[PDB]
RNA sequence: AACGAGGAAUUCCUAGUAAGCGCAAGUCAUCAGCUUGCGUUGAUUACGUCCCUGCCCUUUGUACACAC
């Protein structure tokens, strides 16, 4: 009583950017990441809590803040998830220094940490990372604020441990058919849930247990895929 | 410090 | 300029204020021009509403 | 019952003025097609700021509107829509390109939705201009969004801004030019279909202002 | 895709209605109301498009068994639409009704 | 103002000639019998006329619209307007 | 010169800087400001009523100021030149803006 | 002789010398009819002094207009200025006065820039 | 969601308000009695009609 | 290889103004890796308020009424 589509060859879903603003999708933003650049003299290095504790004492910023490892922990969590296969999220990086990094869903971020250290210090100077396939630019630093480059009909939330706990699948199902969720995630190891109070319209919780930044992504993503039937 | 006239009103 | 700033809801409280200070005449004659110069800049400026709201206590207040 | 004879000879000229122009001396029409009569601003509080009472031929009144504070209101809004079309460094100081777009745009709104183009443009600005806009507070270093109301001049100014930017951005890399996508805006903004640029972006500005008040 | 645009101007595709993924054979305009379009398809559904909204069909007119390759409107009734399948069986619809069944 | 010259024909027509050039400007047609008196008010706004058919027509003159129309009983021989108070008197045949 | 009608006396005699003739005059309805105009200078002098100093020399006319007058509603004043241009002034409260009408 | 009236029209740096004489009803711009003005969108910006007052009042007159200076637009604001001035200064001379105050009140309510040159002399703040 | 229009009576001077935001006593259009002290955002004068999504809140200072 | 409109920061800007465009001259300094003229097309947003950041003024009313 209903006919088929004409060609049933599966194709790649259209890869989202900041330029498209109509399509419904998820947005997972990592806020206040520790991605800072320091010079040694004979090269430039990413800042680490673990690799060099003594460098941060001279700079004055404490060791316990500057952790880039949690970011690469989340970037493998978001990109390998099937909602990054099916084309329904993009991910923005809000650095604690104010830098806003757009991440193309097509990139494959290197799963070793040390290559990622060399990947970030290529990013923070040249401002755009291009693939070796070289069809497009992949990690581009974009102009603040994030409220420009988010989609228009958006919903903006914050993961908070003090927020009332909700269920992921129930929350997405009450969105409209064109409204796009945006999840500002606190990647800070310890800090207040106030990094985006001027942005979002509510705060939502995920579990009664204190969570990592990595799981709170996948706690949201694997609820999202069941809420979108993937 | 409140601006005057307002501080009339809550007093 | 700081007496037109208030809503009309406080003016209805403001007339009940001066309704009480009429009872204590020592406050009255010790501050007689200032009470006079404040009602008659308010009830000029907030005339159309005080004349159009009906409340028999307000007649008993203003008398 | 009663007749006034004001014209006594068949007025013919040695220089031939065409058949569409001699007919145009009864009512003044925009681009010699569109009547300013029967054009009502269907939202009160926006009359005296959308000015469609004085009819005009083309949307090119070169008069001074910048000098007084509210002189900007009496600009006939068809011109006030063309003035916001030349907003880019590739486009500043080219009005005859913009007027040629609107005369090509107002044709499209007719062909799609017969009513009037100029009734749609007035009905577009009435819909997209927000009703409560949110402002930033000081608050001692912790800024929260404090919701206030908005003056009806700002309701027109930002309405015209969102339509032309919404047309200029949607026709960025498409075969559809500025002229057609703006007619895709104004028709959708007339219905408020939430599929235009400005009806969407108003519906955050009235959404955010409801959240914290 | 039915790509409706103005005649005497081949360079401006005014309105590009992405209809069904099956190939649309017949695209006509309504004789009575000049802004309602109706296309057919190889998808065996005829779609009455209102070209104010080129992104949604105003009504999905359906029930066809095999390969609608003609439809035509009737002068006395702007609501009534004659739609001919390829199986036989000329369908007659009332677009002001539910329409998914013929009359 | 001394710029317009009214003429009431004996076939209803009220031609209004200008007084610099003697040029024709407007021709009013309400009456069908002889017009027997015209006037214009002091403000140059409203205009009256009286016919032998009994119609006393009240014109606007800034716009060319007929304001109204009054009918008395008898035919009307003459009219004297008084521009200071906007009263005018008619002479009837009764 | 100002005058009283209760007491029949000058308050203050307002004068210019370089001793100019004054044709005409305009007085703020809220009696704070007295403006005057010349044939010699074509600058609109502006005196305050309390302090007899001239507050400001409003200028911008070619040719003399014929007359000057204030709104009684919002207290903008409007001058009347002989360079064929009305120029309407707005002199109160942080605006100081001018509009000529030829 | 021949009754004529000469009026000027001026925008940015463009003059407009409109001789108006009693004639048959031709209206020329630079030895070319007024239906052939260049910018082709602003042609109705110069039909304004024709169509505001009514095209009957051009039936007896000639409008010879010649323009120099300016650009494409700022000449069109000069021919609409000198036709309005050349029409309203022929009715005060050789036709009736009450025609003129009907015209001068007609061009005024539509656009006063037809008559007097809107001179955008500078202002220092 | 009915929307109540309001006409502006008097802009308020000398009130200490955050820049950009001005403070205005409006008058209800559908009933000419009431007044509510609301804040505007854009440029506003008297005798213009303003749009209120909510009537009963009455805006205070914004520091 | 660098390169798809340019990050954080940062400065200027209120009408014939921002900006787009070409033509010209080379005037005892200055400029030719450019400078200064001239004309054309020519807007958006304020034009309010001292809330913030600064700067400034006053804290005998003296000047003469009346008023405060």
């Amino acid at each position: 009583q209903k006919a088929l589509p004409a060609s049933l060859v599966p194709q790649a879903p259209p890869v989202l950017t900041s330029k498209d603003k109509i399509t419904k999708r998820m947005i997972v933003v990592l806020a206040m990441a520790s991605l800072e650049t320091h010079k040694i003299s004979d090269k430039y290095v990413l800042l680490n809590c673990d690799d060099h504790q003594g460098l941060l004492k001279k700079m004055g910023r404490d060791i316990s803040e500057a952790r880039p490892d949690i970011t690469h922990q989340c970037l493998l969590t978001l990109l390998d998830s099937p909602i990054n296969k099916a084309g329904k999220l993009q991910v923005y990086i809000q650095t604690s220094r104010g830098i806003l990094i757009e991440v193309n869903p097509t990139v494959r971020i290197p799963r070793t940490f040390k290559r990622f250290s060399g990947l970030m210090v290529q990013l923070l100077h040249k401002l755009s990372i291009r693939s070796v396939n070289s069809e497009e630019k992949l990690l581009k630093v974009i102009k603040n604020p994030i409220t420009d480059h988010l989609p228009t009909k958006c919903r903006k939330v914050t993961l908070s441990f003090d927020a009332p706990v909700i269920r992921v699948q129930d929350y997405i199902e009450k969105l409209d058919d064109d409204e796009s969720i945006c999840v500002f995630v606190g990647a800070m190891a310890r800090g207040k849930d106030n990094f985006a109070d001027e942005y979002v319209d509510e705060k939502v919780g995920l579990s009664n247990y204190p969570l990592s930044a990595s799981v709170a992504c996948s706690k949201f993503c694997h609820g999202a895929e069941d809420a979108w039937n993937i | 410090s409140l601006k005057a006239g307002e501080r009339l009103m809550e007093a | 300029d700081a007496l037109m700033v208030m809503p009309f809801s406080y003016v209805l409280k403001f007339l009940k204020f001066i309704d009480t200070v009429m009872q204590n005449k020592t406050l009255l004659h010790s501050h007689l021009p200032l009470i006079c110069k404040n009602l008659f800049f308010i009830i000029k400026f907030n005339h159309k509403e005080l004349v159009s709201q009906k409340n028999e206590e307000l007649k008993l207040q203003i008398n | 019952d009663f007749e006034v004879v004001e014209e006594f000879t068949p007025v013919v000229l040695a220089t031939p003025i065409p058949e569409e122009v001699q007919q145009a001396q009864t009512e003044i029409k925009l681009f010699n097609k569109w009547s300013f009569e029967e054009v009502e601003v269907k939202d009160a509080s926006l009359v005296d700021y959308v000015q469609v009472r004085q009819p005009i031929f083309v949307a090119h009144t070169a008069g001074r509107y910048a000098n007084k504070r509210f002189r900007k209101a009496q600009c006939p809004i068809i011109e006030r829509l063309t003035n916001s079309l030349m907003m880019n460094g590739r486009n500043n100081g080219k009005k005859l390109k913009a007027v040629r777009i609107i005369k090509h745009t107002l044709d499209i709104i007719n062909v799609l939705t017969d009513q009037n183009p100029i009734q749609v443009v007035v009905d577009a600005i009435t819909n997209t201009g927000p009703r409560e806009d949110t402002t930033r507070v000081g608050g001692g270093g912790a800024a929260r969004r404090q919701a206030v109301d908005v003056s009806p001049l700002r309701r027109v100014n930002q309405a015209i801004a969102l339509l032309t930017i919404g047309a200029r951005e949607a026709a960025f890399r498409n075969i559809k030019t500025i002229a057609e996508t703006l007619a895709e805006e104004l028709i959708n903004a007339a219905k408020g279909s939430s599929t235009s640029y400005a009806i969407k972006k108003k519906d955050e500005l009235e959404r955010v202002a409801k959240s914290n008040r | 895709l039915v790509s409706v645009y103005d005649s005497y101007n081949p360079r401006t595709i005014l309105l590009s209605i992405n209809a069904s993924t099956h190939p649309t054979h017949v695209t006509k305009f309504h004789t009575q109301d000049n802004k309602i379009l109706a296309t057919a398809s190889d998808d065996r559904v005829t779609r009455l498009w209102d070209i104010s909204n080129a992104y949604e069909p105003q009504l999905e007119l359906t029930g066809a068994t095999d390969y609608v390759r003609t439809l035509s409107f009737i002068p006395a009734a702007p609501h009534l639409v004659a739609t001919g399948s390829y199986d036989g069986l000329i369908r007659l619809y009332d677009t002001r009704s539910s329409g998914s069944t013929p009359i | 103002c001394g710029n317009f010259g009214f003429i009431g024909s004996s076939n209803g027509s009220i031609t209004i000639y200008n007084m610099q050039s003697g040029i024709l400007r407007k021709k009013y047609k309400l009456h069908k019998r002889a017009v027997t008196g015209i006037s214009l008010d002091g403000m140059n706004r409203k205009m009256v006329s009286c016919g032998l058919d009994g119609i006393v027509g009240f014109y606007d003159f800034n716009k060319s619209t007929l304001l109204g129309k009054l009918k008395l009983d008898a035919p009307i021989t003459a009219m004297v307007y008084h521009r200071s108070s906007d009263l005018f008197a008619l002479a009837l045949d009764d | 010169r100002a005058w009283d009608l209760i007491r029949y006396r000058n308050f203050r005699t307002f004068t210019g800087t370089e001793r100019i003739q004054f044709n005409c005059l305009a007085v703020d309805p809220s009696g704070e400001v007295v403006c005057a105009g010349s044939l010699d200078n074509f600058d609109i002098h502006v005196w305050s009523v309390q302090t007899g100093q001239l507050l400001d020399a409003l200028s911008g006319h070619e040719g003399p100021v014929s007359c000057l007058s204030f709104s009684q509603e919002n207290s903008v004043l409007a001058s009347a030149s002989w360079d064929k241009t009305i120029r309407i002034w707005s002199i109160f409260g942080r605006s100081q803006q001018v509009e000529p009408i030829e | 002789a021949v009754p004529s009236v000469q009026t000027f029209g001026k925008k940015k740096s463009a003059t407009a010398v409109a001789h108006v004489k009693a004639g048959k009803g031709l209206i020329k711009v630079n030895g070319s009819p007024i239906t052939l003005v260049e910018p082709e969108i602003l042609r109705f910006k110069v039909y304004e002094p024709l169509l505001l007052v009514g095209l009957d009042k051009f039936s007896n007159i000639d409008i010879r207009v010649r323009v120099t200076g300016g650009g494409h637009v700022s000449q069109v604001y000069a021919i609409r200025q000198a036709i309005a001035k050349g029409l309203v200064a022929y009715h005060q001379k050789y036709v009736d006065e009450q025609s003129k105050n009907e015209l001068k009140k007609a061009f005024t309510s539509y656009d006063r820039t037809l008559l007097i040159a809107d001179s955008r002399r500078p202002e220092p703040k | 969601t009915p929307v109540t229009l309001a006409k502006v009576i008097k802009v308020l001077g000398r009130t200490g308000s955050r820049g950009g935001v001005t403070q205005v006593r409006v008058e209800f259009l559908e009933d000419t009695s009431r007044t509510i002290v609301r804040n505007v955002k854009g440029p506003v004068r008297e005798n213009d009609i303003l749009v209120l999504m909510e009537s009963e809140r009455e805006a205070r200072r914004l520091r």
